[PDB]
């Protein structure tokens, strides 16, 4: 039934993930600086 | 207030679905269609 | 091919065959079809008007009483008219005033006959109009 | 414990089950229930290879098949008597919008790189007119996030919270009055209309979200 | 003009226009074939299922 | 007293973007109908695009309602 | 006092968005008529796909109704 | 006291809501007439659709004017 | 003293609805003209139906005018 | 300085309502222009039916301006 | 200055009522242009009616500007 | 301040009237362009008429700007 | 407190253009739908252009709502 | 003070007239595009004057904007 | 405590004018779409005209938003 095929998203979906990490970091910073809440 | 309570807690599923479905969900339809192609040849 | 070709070959006697031109402005059924060059893929049934086929030389004007000018993508205007007309023989006074009125006698026929001849009611006016 | 974990738990329990349990034994025949996936996935692939056509079709088509269902499932909590698609807050679209836009700029910067200045002017407007065109290209790139961010979100939020207004106002359509008859019973019929509206709007908005994502991605993945 | 309502067909309208336009002209233009265009001797008798060619009215 | 009613007035004013969105959505529906009549066959190749546009409008229409709600509550 | 009547005025203002639903509700019928004239055949399939839009059109005024009601009660 | 002024002004402002039902029925009749000229064989079909389009369109104008009337008498 | 001033201003504003009727009866008659030019004969069933449409359209401006007159007095 | 002031302001406001005559004239005028463009021979009976439309189209400005004079005095 | 500024406000409010004519006259103008592209044989006779159309359209702009000026001077 | 307040606010209200001209002149220009494209012979018989129509459309907008020019002074 | 009230008033004023943005975008989608029903082969040359245009049409309204956004917080 | 306040408010409000400029720009550009589609050899034929017509519609919006510019100025 | 209030009100009210450009870019997009549907080869020639139209259209909305924000900042 269920398998785990070799899905390449490590070298394929790396850029979006990196951008999302930067976005989460910016959100954390705005949780303390821009929004100050 | 409540900002660091659903941001990562929500996007966790978004990050995981890439490894989840791609080896899990679309694999089923892809293998089924390929096998049906094999019967077609 | 550059320019614009016209195929004016009526069921009586073919006049033009793919000759180059600068304008072939004609009175279409929905309006005035001033296709000068190239035109676009669209062919229209025509209304009695003037087809001043502007060749590389002067635009010959001939009051033409109908047709369809197929604007083929090759700048070819296939004007399969029903009648031919000169730039001089299609211009007269008495022949364009008494003939239609005498035909108005035919309009005194029954309903379907009058419905047919209603076209002829204004047919001759177009030639005298476009004769200039 | 935490309410957010319980909110995400429905997704964590449905995503694996609908494909590992709805199918009978992972059979190729396509069950009557499994006809749902049998119809959905093929239409998904149609757009995926279509809208992202070229060698860029296989670059992230699986990412599309993934990202499409997340918002659609998260907004599925709209028709319950206490329905909540992300507790009426749902900051999630913010996560998926600007980050994806920056990913498009990266696909122009990581793969396309320094050629990134050769896409904002699709046709013309050279140095004599480039800045005006760039002035609206920038707006388009900026607002592509908001076009898929909070747009389906606002649609879902309104289609769900309209029930709150409906209850609060027409609590007394027929409960205790002489107006319980045919006189005012038509006002209570708007709730099911709101339900149908939310149900269609959510699915259509998820599909539109996927389409807008593909449209933005292929624009920065194939420079003209 | 009135081909829309109760005529015969587009060919009928353009042909009547041809007849009038030729009438809007003298002998110096109207060739001999214009005479047959005016003198149409085609006799139309629509047949039937039982081969009933009713009457060969000139077309 | 005026400060509170200010939000009510602002929401009422911002809540007038419904009409144009409705007009546009009806326009999209009308063009779909026209394409169906003129081109009965190819209707399927556009009905998906038709819903794509219908939503592409109605989403902003409801976005107007939401922006009014942000002042409404 | 100073806010309730202002809410009434805001309800009236939000009600003025009914023009979109009104214009669309008959633009749909216009499309249906155009289809019937141009394609009398396809009009049969169109009516099922046009009546829904006409109903979908009314949602524009439905938002107007809801906004006015929240500002009028 | 100002409630009366606000209700009158709100009714007057909402008195622009029926314009859409106004020109809407206009466009409906326009297409019906143009098509009827295009094909008299669709004249019978248009009216059984024209009436439904006109009434349904004007229903929204009626709702908007009822909103004003509630602010006018009620 | 404010009530009469408000009645006058609201009456002036409620007069805006005459625009819709002016355009609408115009659209109906415009369609009658276009259809008569394109199809002369159908004027017999159109001009009566054109009057019916005029009745269904200008009634909107009539209702707006009646409401405005009621508010002005 | 209240009631007369509101009479003046509302008179100014209702005057924009006269703009509906701008479309009231335009629709029938374009209809006649197009009708002559299609069947110029119908220009004789075109104004025969366009006259009633013009009368009913300026009639919107007429009724709105009658209300306007009712307010102006 | 209380009621005079009121006349100023009303006059400014009327001052965009020329929109109806500013669209309707352009409508008749484009209609004549389309007619010339269609029935070019009647452009001269159309202008003898196109002038009347432009006037009957700009009549709305005149009626609006006069009412504006009544409170502008 | 109130005098200058009105002489600025009503000025701005009259100022938006340039929209009517910006649409009206563009419509005539576009109509002449399309007529020339769909009738190359119509350019010579319409271009002076095109400029005349541009004038016939911009007149309302000049009227609109005129009131602001007077109001400011 | 007046500044906050006026910020609310302004944020209620910006959100009206979203109606026009929806109208324009859905009209663009409508035109793509109709043109495709006309030339099915024209899909490749059409759909990208309209996806570029209508997205910007709706983005104009979203940025217009951004005007209400900043004054809202 | 209040006079400058109303100057600011009117400067904001008059900016609504940009809609007519936008619609005129649409009309000119769109109909020029259509004319180019119908007669492709009309592009050069109309470029000398159609661009001028777009400039005229745009100068109308310029006259719409100049009032606000003086409002921020004097 | 009003100049800030009126600046906020005017800045909010300025967002209406971009609606024309927002609908109009889509209008030009629709015309280009139909032109390509009739003639795909005209897409290349019109894309220069497409830039010409888009630049002359979106500038009105862009400067509108810039001026709206500038009077606030």
């Amino acid at each position: 039934m269920l398998k785990r095929f070799p899905t390449p998203i490590l070298k394929v979906y790396w850029p979006f993930f990196v951008a999302g990490a930067a976005v989460y970091y910016g959100m954390s910073k705005a949780a303390d600086l821009s929004s100050n809440t | 207030f409540y900002f660091m309570n659903q941001l990562t807690y929500g996007f966790l599923l978004m990050i995981t679905l890439l490894i989840l479905f791609s080896q899990f969900f679309l694999p089923m339809i892809l293998r089924l269609y390929v096998s049906r192609l094999f019967i077609s040849k | 091919s550059s320019g614009l070709k016209l195929q004016f070959a009526l069921p009586h006697e073919t006049l033009y065959s793919g000759s180059e031109v600068t304008q072939v402005n004609l009175p279409a059924k929905s309006g005035r079809i001033g296709v000068l060059a190239n035109h676009v893929p669209t062919v229209e049934q025509l209304l009695p008007g003037v087809v001043e086929v502007m060749e590389g030389s002067n635009s010959k004007k001939f009051f033409i009483s109908g047709g369809f000018a197929t604007v083929q993508p090759d700048s070819q205007l296939c004007v399969t008219a029903i009648e031919a007309f000169p730039l001089e023989s299609f211009s007269q006074e008495n022949i364009k005033n008494l003939l239609a009125e005498a035909k108005k006698n035919v309009s005194s026929s029954d309903a379907r006959e009058a419905a047919e001849a209603a076209i002829q009611v204004e047919v001759l006016e177009n030639l005298q109009s476009v004769l200039k | 414990l935490t309410t957010f974990s319980l909110y995400t738990i429905i997704v964590l329990l449905v995503i694996t089950s609908l494909y590992t349990l709805t199918n009978n034994n992972n059979k190729i025949i396509g069950s009557r229930w499994l006809i749902s996936q049998e119809a959905i996935y093929d239409t998904i692939m149609n757009m995926t290879k279509g809208q992202i056509g070229g060698k860029n079709w296989g670059l992230y088509f699986p990412m599309i098949f993934t990202l499409f269902m997340f918002i659609f499932i998260a907004n599925l909590i709209s028709m319950i008597p206490y329905s909540f698609a992300l507790s009426a807050h749902l900051v999630f679209i913010i996560s998926l919008s600007i980050v994806i836009w920056l990913g498009n700029t990266i696909l122009g910067l990581y793969k396309h790189g320094w050629v990134f200045f050769s896409l904002f002017v699709p046709a013309g407007t050279p140095l004599p007119l480039v800045p005006l065109l760039v002035i609206i290209e920038t707006l388009s790139y900026f607002a592509r996030a908001i076009s898929l961010g909070l747009r389906l979100g606002s649609n879902i939020l309104a289609g769900h919270l309209l029930m709150v207004i409906l209850a609060g106002l027409t609590f007394n359509f027929m409960l205790i009055n002489l107006f319980t008859l045919v006189f005012g019973f038509v006002p209570l019929a708007m709730i099911l209309a709101i339900m149908m509206l939310e149900f269609a709007i959510g699915i259509i908005q998820g599909y539109v979200w996927a389409i807008l994502t593909a449209s933005y991605l292929k624009d920065a993945v194939y420079l003209h | 003009s009135a081909w829309r309502k109760a005529g015969i067909s587009y060919a009928a309208y353009l042909n009547v226009a041809a007849q009038a336009i030729r009438s809007s002209l003298k002998t110096e233009l109207q060739t001999a074939s214009v005479l047959n265009r005016s003198q149409t001797d085609a006799f139309y008798t629509q047949y039937k299922n039982g081969t009933a060619a009713s009457e060969p009215t000139p077309i | 007293q005026l400060v509170l009613a200010a939000k009510y007035i602002g929401a009422g004013i911002s809540t007038i973007g419904l009409l144009g969105a409705g007009i546009g959505i009806a326009i999209v529906f009308a063009a779909l109908i026209n394409g169906v009549s003129r081109n009965p066959s190819i209707k399927d190749t556009v009905f998906p695009m038709a819903i794509l546009g219908f939503a592409l409008s109605e989403a902003t229409g409801l976005f107007c309602l939401m922006v009014s709600f942000l002042l409404l509550f």
